């Protein structure tokens, strides 16, 4: 029946700087003529929504996105990779770190 | 201003594809299983995407269309604006449509009744439809041949001349000068750089190619009346027109049920493989997964995975009611499905290649905006998927997929016998569909009165088609009208550019697989080359004109006739010389009747 919850914006005024994020729902403004908050020609509501069916096409399903953004500001240290390690061979010259 | 269309077309290109695909999955499930709580499911479901696409029709006409510069807005805001009816008066447009309903329901119900028994009665498609596909009777062919135009075609003629006046109405409002002037606004083009065409255009390309085919059809026809002579003695004439009731069906328009009449050598069985299929354990699959070889193996996409599950390639396990009729549908949101029930016959393995022809040309112009997802013309549709067809139909084919002994030895006897009863289907149908459009054409414009329409249409049957009458018609009768074509409101031309854009296709795909012995032996599989020639064309849909279509593969901005011949002349040389002792052409002052 359709996963109408899946919205997405497709007007704005100008485009996005980098990790911007734009909550707002003013009527879009196509046309010169202003809009007074009514819909009409050039006068559009700016979200849209995914209506999801089971029975589409691949490049029609949703798929789930996460974008991992590594950052480094100036700080003294911060999260990770893990650490490994090995056995400890008691009686002989090695070669180790602590 | 221009920017101002641009941001209304995307409003309805986001509206309409989800409205377009619940409205087309509610007609998959009343075809695929029929009750009544579907039918009253797909029809609120059907006004809902008509109501809402005469409201942005009526939203279009905002913009002015002349102000536009890019040309593919302009194309997406012409078919839009498009006013069609609606045009008329509130009145006139439900009379017009009372019109269209009584005709149609005329033709379907309509009864003839046995004059030795009054209480048999019979309808057009059971049991009219088989005595003229299969009766040799001259008495019973006549009687079913005059009764249906005496009977249904009489009911018709008040309400066919009712249809033409409300027609011309409609398209005068439009800025055509009658009804066939509309139709004719499907093969436009306007301003792009040395591919224009105009609409009076189309009707001297008919003409101008149909006078090559009359050598060919000559000869043809020559043959065929030396064949019946020997079927209905005493009744035809060695140098006069063929009769009318005796041709193969009800309007002549196909000569295909005349082969067992006209075949060439009787003794030598026309290859068929249904045999083969059924002595390797062929399921209902194999008939699929082998036609998706074919399309993969000339440089085309798979299936879409998609295919497999969703679509109904038998008629169900359930004795279920499903409209069984072989099609190819296109939903939206990249969901293409194949209804059809099939049988292990080679038929039906061939019509799969057919019917895959419109889903991988569905499939490639899917990234074009929604109002430009059709054909280039109406013709390119059904042409691409009979190419398909014509390639693996081959015994070179056949004996490479796994079908025929690798000991099969191909003789010129079965090659005339193959190329006879494809020109009995091809170009037997190019004069009655040639002859039908130019009589439609000359009502709508007036240059025949309504007092003279069934005398200018026996005489066009004979002098065009090389047909007569076995009983004389008075303007009571209306013959056009007993076809489901004119009384159910369709365009018939498309069907004589369809045959020409398919040899034009299927020669210049052989010359790109590099093909070398005569046209009608091609095969395209294992080639690349030839599929990147033919996927040219296949993502433009209605974006470009279709005459910059057809250069893509061609090399041409028009059709052609040259093509087609070159597929007949092995049948051609082998025609006149079985016309050495005949005369070739006819008498149009010859009749049945007249002695
Ligand atoms: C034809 O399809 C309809 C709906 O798709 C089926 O009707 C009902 O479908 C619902 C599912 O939403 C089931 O819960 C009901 O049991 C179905 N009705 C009945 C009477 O079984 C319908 O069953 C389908 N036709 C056939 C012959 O199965
Ligand atoms: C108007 O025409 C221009 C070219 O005549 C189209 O521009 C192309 O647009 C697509 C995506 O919109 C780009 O990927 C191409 O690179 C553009 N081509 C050029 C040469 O810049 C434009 O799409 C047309 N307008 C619409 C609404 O389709
Ligand atoms: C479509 O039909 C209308 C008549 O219903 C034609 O006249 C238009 O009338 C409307 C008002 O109902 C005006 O807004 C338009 O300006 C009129 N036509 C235009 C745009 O000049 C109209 O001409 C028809 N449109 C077409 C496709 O020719
Ligand atoms: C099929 O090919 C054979 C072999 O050439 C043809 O037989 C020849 O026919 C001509 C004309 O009648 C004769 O002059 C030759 O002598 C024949 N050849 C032999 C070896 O006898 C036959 O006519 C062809 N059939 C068709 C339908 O084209
Ligand atoms: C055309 O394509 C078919 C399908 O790939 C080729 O068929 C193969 O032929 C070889 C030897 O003839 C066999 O060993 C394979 O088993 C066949 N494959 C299949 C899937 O049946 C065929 O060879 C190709 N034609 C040419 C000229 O390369
Ligand atoms: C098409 O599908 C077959 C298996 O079904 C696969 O082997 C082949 O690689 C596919 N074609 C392409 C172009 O990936």
């Amino acid at each position: 029946g359709g996963n109408y919850n899946y919205l997405y914006r497709l007007f704005r005024k100008s485009n996005l700087k980098p990790f911007e994020r734009d909550i707002s729902t003013e009527i879009y403004q196509a046309g010169s003529t202003p809009c007074n908050g009514v819909e009409g020609f050039n006068c559009y509501f700016p979200l849209q929504s995914y209506g999801f069916q089971p029975t589409n096409g691949v490049g029609y399903q949703p798929y789930r996105v996460v974008v991992l953004s590594f950052e480094l500001l100036h700080a003294p240290a911060t999260v990770c990779g893990p650490k490994k390690s090995t056995n400890l061979v008691k009686n002989k010259c090695v070669n180790f770190n602590f | 201003i221009e920017e101002q269309a641009k941001t209304f077309l995307d409003k309805f290109n986001h509206e309409a594809e989800d409205l377009f695909y619940q409205s087309s999955l509610a007609s998959w499930n009343y075809n695929t299983n029929i009750t009544e709580e579907n039918v009253q499911n797909m029809n609120n479901a059907g006004d809902k995407w008509s109501a809402f696409l005469k409201e942005q029709s009526t939203l279009a006409q905002m913009y002015p269309l002349q102000e536009i510069q890019n040309l593919t807005v302009k194309l997406q805001l012409q078919a839009l604006q498009q006013n069609g009816s609606s045009v008329l008066s509130e009145d006139k447009s439900k009379r017009l449509n009372t019109i269209l309903n009584t005709m149609s329901t005329i033709y379907s119900t309509g009864k003839v009744c046995n004059p030795d028994n009054p209480q048999e009665c019979l309808l057009l498609e059971p049991g009219l439809n088989e005595i003229m596909a299969n009766s040799l009777d001259y008495n019973e062919r006549l009687w079913a041949w005059e009764s249906w135009r005496s009977e249904v075609g009489k009911q018709l003629r008040p309400l066919y001349e009712e249809y033409v006046v409300l027609k011309n109405e409609m398209a005068r409002a439009n800025h055509y000068e009658d009804y066939g002037d509309y139709w004719r606004g499907d093969y436009e083009v306007n301003g792009v750089d040395g591919y224009d065409y105009s609409r009076g255009q189309l009707i001297e390309d008919v003409e101008h190619t149909f006078e090559e085919i009359k050598p060919l059809y000559e000869h043809l026809h020559a043959y065929v009346r030396a064949k019946l002579m020997n079927a209905y003695p005493s009744y035809i004439s060695p140098i006069g027109c063929l009769p009318a009731h005796l041709l193969g069906d009800m309007w002549g328009r196909f000569w295909t049920n005349l082969y067992s009449l006209t075949v060439p050598f009787g003794q030598k069985p026309n290859i068929d493989v249904t045999d083969a299929m059924v002595d390797q354990a062929w399921d209902a699959q194999r008939i699929f997964k082998e036609a998706e070889k074919f399309f993969v193996s000339v440089g085309l996409p798979n299936m879409t995975q998609g295919f497999w599950e969703n679509s109904m390639l038998t008629d169900p396990g359930n004795v279920q009611k499903a409209v069984c009729h072989p099609t190819a549908w296109d939903l939206g949101k990249g969901d293409f499905r194949i209804l059809m029930c099939t049988k292990v016959t080679m038929d039906d393995f061939l019509t799969a290649h057919h019917e895959m022809g419109h889903i991988q040309y569905d499939m490639a112009y899917a990234a074009q905006p929604f109002l430009l997802r059709n054909g280039a013309n109406e013709g390119f549709h059904e042409a691409v998927g009979e190419i398909m067809s014509l390639s693996a139909a081959t015994p070179k084919h056949l004996k490479s997929i796994g079908l025929l002994s690798p000991d099969f030895q191909e003789d010129n006897e079965t090659e005339i016998n193959f190329l006879l009863k494809q020109a009995l289907t091809i170009v037997g149908t190019l004069p009655f569909t040639y002859m039908l459009e130019k009589w439609r054409w000359m009502v709508f414009k007036g240059e025949i009165p309504k007092d003279q329409w069934m005398k200018k249409w026996w005489e066009m049957k004979r002098e065009i088609v090389g047909v007569v009458e076995p009983v004389p018609h008075d303007e009571t009768y209306c013959d056009p009208a007993s076809l489901f074509h004119v009384s159910n409101d369709y365009s018939f031309i498309r069907y004589y550019t369809r045959t020409l854009y398919q040899f034009q296709f299927q020669e210049a795909l052989c010359q790109a697989a590099k093909h070398e012995g005569p046209l009608h032996k091609c095969d395209i599989s294992n080639s690349t080359e030839a599929g990147q020639k033919l996927f040219n064309m296949l993502r433009l849909g209605k974006s470009e004109p279709w005459t910059l279509a057809l250069e893509n593969v061609v090399g041409a901005k028009n059709m052609n006739v040259r093509p087609l011949l070159n597929y007949f002349e092995p049948l051609f040389t082998w025609l006149k010389d079985q016309n050495k002792n005949s005369f070739v052409g006819w008498s149009t002052d010859w009749s049945p009747y007249a002695d």
